[PDB]
């Protein structure tokens, strides 16, 4: 039933065995994809260019994914699910995309930016191919903690670890959109409410708190100076932490609480204490969201009220 | 449609035409359009978020067009209005509409008075007489509002523990505005 | 020093604190009737806005 | 096309059936019209008798007007005392004639500086009724008058003067010179001779 098809860039091939009622639509995609590929150059060493066969498959893998919906049935659902299995079976030795990215960094042609690409592609692809991340994974850590030769403690960070904190929220939203989109949107909305709900909160958010907007159009994102002042930076940092918890939980095949169970305990530094408390109150996904609400609605008030208490004033130049 | 208005033999560009010039957000509602003498076109624009009447165009007794020019942001929330009056006259096909000039400055002054001055409308001052203002206590919050309005983040104006709040020299204008502006109002200083 | 300044998005904020409810600055139909380029920023705002710059950079933020 | 130029003004519209080309004038039509679906395929040439038929029409005060393209714009009888030097120089006569409800052109020929004509234009205005208007006749072959005049006219309109048309005698300005008058001066219409 199998009928060869090559995914091509520069001196990099990946031969792709294709089913019968398929090689039609498959070739169509192959062609369209070939068009978008930037011209090869000096070991494909540009920024758009795939470094390796693996990266290329991820590329095409992501291109096909761009043309599908989970809600309605598509005509590429056939091809996508097939390139998935061949990428998985061929390039992932069963481990996580993350393990591959590391290999591709260490051994092959190092690009953090390209690594992130590859990861965006695989997770994104898989989730839009109606093919979720529910089956406990063989995390050697979590396996060994589970047995008894290891124990976990969740530590949560505070304010002031980074100049560009909001950046971490971007990379999260942008990369793992298929996993975190919910609570980003959920938070963006629930924070919006806190501001109506609250008396003079509006005055503190001089340039508004449209988190969803700033994410979509970087162009519209306010200064680091605005983003860093607590009333908006406290809640946002927490969302970042919650968001990270979730990619770890979801990607392990665990519920929020299932993840929490592997923990000997948790603790935060400064404002990170809040999420640790709220994280341990966590059980099932349906219930996960009130836990989020609690956390960020605390942070919001810490931020808004502590700013009001002692607000930054001009430094004598 | 008449491109020009009249003011004492002088020809101005048509103000009605001007004020109704299109633009996203404005909405015109003509009511009773088919009978001439009763027609009332009404312009409503977005004012502080919600829509509201800004202009009201109709006829009055004895062939007098009236353009009710409405300001919604006032001292007490109760909208104020400037009555602009125009003589319509079908015997001059070329310049039918001319403006009623007698007392035009006075009407404009009266509306500005209601917006600036918390006193009775009396335009009978001697320009040479001293104008007394009002006493004025500087609230801690009038300062917060002003500094934040102009964007002055000086620590001398921000409430800090164990320091009295200072007011910006700029704040002088907030205090004297009513005493000062009154000075351009008397009848002997007739201005538009 | 050479400093970068900006006029406000709307004029209502300055009008409220100052008591200058002049429609020229707030209502487009009045601005347009007077034949202005738009809803002109309060000349007084620029006065206090620029002054703030002088205050900060020339007086080292010593209001006094 | 031969028959077309025979008929021109009579509402007949010739179409050349055998050539798909383009007429810069729309004088007539080519192969396309015979087949077009849009209202673009139904063109008709003008009948001057009908198109430009004089008419009558009534004021509300019930005055009667000879309605033509001209009077339809100006709102008075389609008759005018053209600028004339000795005759139309006098602010008195341009007032009187304009007060009698007729369009008259104030003669530039008799004025020699912005200041001297400003004198008359202001006299004319003093005698003319409220909301009334007149015009100014300037000579092309006199570059001096044309130099203090065009400005005086523009400076005057800007102040809102009731002088709402310019006529130019002795020659027709060039496209850039004319365009200047049209857009620069605040005039209701321009008169060419």
């Amino acid at each position: 039933s199998t009928r060869p098809l090559t995914l091509s860039h520069g001196s990099l091939e990946h031969v792709l065995l294709v089913p019968t009622a398929s090689f039609f639509i498959a070739s169509q995609l192959q062609e369209q994809f070939n068009k978008i590929l930037p011209e090869p150059t000096e070991g494909f060493a540009a920024d758009d260019e795939p470094t390796t066969p693996a990266e290329l498959v991820g590329k095409f893998l992501g291109y096909v994914s761009s043309l599908v919906e989970p809600s309605k049935v598509g005509q590429f659902d056939q091809v996508l699910n097939l390139c998935l299995t061949e990428f998985e079976n061929c390039y992932l030795e069963g481990n996580d995309i993350h393990a591959l990215a590391a290999k591709l960094l260490q051994e092959n042609d190092t690009t953090l930016v390209k690594t992130k690409e590859l990861i965006k592609n695989y997770i994104t692809a898989r989730i839009m191919a109606k093919r979720p991340f529910d089956k406990k994974s063989n995390s050697a850590l979590f396996r060994a903690v589970g047995e008894g030769n290891a124990q976990l403690v969740a530590i949560f960070g505070g304010q002031g670890n980074t100049d560009d904190y909001f950046e971490e929220l971007r990379d999260l939203y942008q990369t793992y959109h298929v996993l975190v989109g919910d609570l980003i949107k959920f938070s963006a909305e629930t924070l919006s409410e806190l501001i109506r709900t609250t008396l003079d909160a509006e005055k503190v958010f001089t340039q508004g708190l449209n988190i969803l907007e700033w994410l979509e159009n970087p162009s519209n994102t306010p200064d680091k100076d605005y983003l860093l002042s607590i009333p908006i930076s406290c809640p946002l940092i927490g969302v970042i932490q919650l968001a990270h918890y979730v990619v770890t939980a979801k990607l392990l095949g665990f519920t929020p609480g299932e993840l929490r169970s592997y923990l000997k305990g948790a603790t935060g530094h400064s404002q990170g204490l809040v999420t640790a408390v709220a994280i341990a109150e966590t059980d099932s996904w349906e219930s996960f969201f009130v836990s989020v609400r609690k956390a960020i609605t605390v942070l919001f008030f810490i931020g808004v009220r502590c700013y009001e208490a002692y607000p930054n004033t001009s430094l004598p130049p | 449609l008449c491109s020009f208005i009249t003011q004492d033999k002088m020809f101005v560009s048509n103000p009605i035409r001007k004020v109704f010039k299109p633009s996203q957000g404005m909405v015109v509602e003509i009511s009773n359009g088919n009978t001439s003498s009763k027609t009332v076109v009404t312009l409503s624009e977005p004012v502080q978020g919600e829509l509201k009447p800004t202009v009201i165009l109709k006829l009055l007794k004895e062939n007098i067009i009236q353009m009710e020019m409405i300001e919604n942001r006032t001292m007490d929330g109760k909208p104020v209005s400037l009555p602009l009056l125009y003589n319509f006259n079908p015997d001059n096909g070329f310049a039918p509409i001319s403006e009623v000039m007698e007392d035009r400055n006075q009407r404009i002054k009266e509306m500005y008075w209601k917006l600036w001055i918390d006193e009775p409308f009396n335009l009978d001052f001697d320009p040479r007489d001293v104008i007394k203002g009002k006493d004025f206590e500087i609230t801690a919050k009038e300062v917060y509002d002003f500094t934040h309005a102009v964007g002055n983040n000086c620590e001398d104006f921000v409430s800090r523990p164990d320091r009295t709040m200072l007011a910006p020299m700029d704040f002088a204008i907030v205090v004297g505005w009513r005493a000062i502006i009154k000075a351009i109002f008397p009848n002997t200083v007739d201005g538009d | 020093a050479v400093l970068d300044s900006y006029t406000p998005s709307t004029n209502e904020p300055y009008a409220r604190v100052s008591g200058d409810l002049n429609p020229i600055h707030v209502s487009r139909h009045f601005a347009s009737y007077a034949n202005l380029p738009g809803t002109i920023t309060h000349g007084m705002f620029s006065s206090a806005s620029v002054r703030a710059l002088i205050e900060n950079w020339a007086a080292d933020s010593v209001s006094s | 096309v031969l028959t077309h130029r025979n008929k021109d003004g009579t509402g007949v519209r010739v179409i050349v059936a055998g050539t798909l080309d383009i007429n810069p004038d729309d004088d007539y039509g080519f192969k396309q019209e015979i087949f077009d679906v849009t209202s673009n395929g139904l063109k008709k040439n003008p009948n001057w008798l009908e198109e430009y038929h004089p008419k009558l029409i009534k004021n509300k005060s019930g005055k009667i007007f000879v309605e033509t393209k001209f009077s339809k714009l100006i709102g008075r009888p389609p008759l005018l005392v053209p600028g004339m030097t000795p005759c139309t120089v006098s602010p008195d006569f341009v007032a009187a004639t304009t007060n009698a409800g007729y369009t008259i052109e104030l003669a530039g020929g008799g004025y020699f500086s912005a200041a001297g004509m400003t004198a008359a234009i202001d006299s004319v205005v003093s005698q003319i009724e409220k909301g009334s208007t007149f015009g100014i006749n300037l000579i092309y072959v006199n570059p001096f008058m044309l130099q203090w005049g065009i400005p005086l006219i523009k400076e005057l309109r800007s102040k809102g003067y009731p002088i709402q048309f310019l006529t130019i005698g002795a020659g027709v300005p060039s496209l850039e010179v004319a365009s200047e008058y049209i857009e620069t001066l605040g005039l209701k219409y321009l008169g060419l001779k």
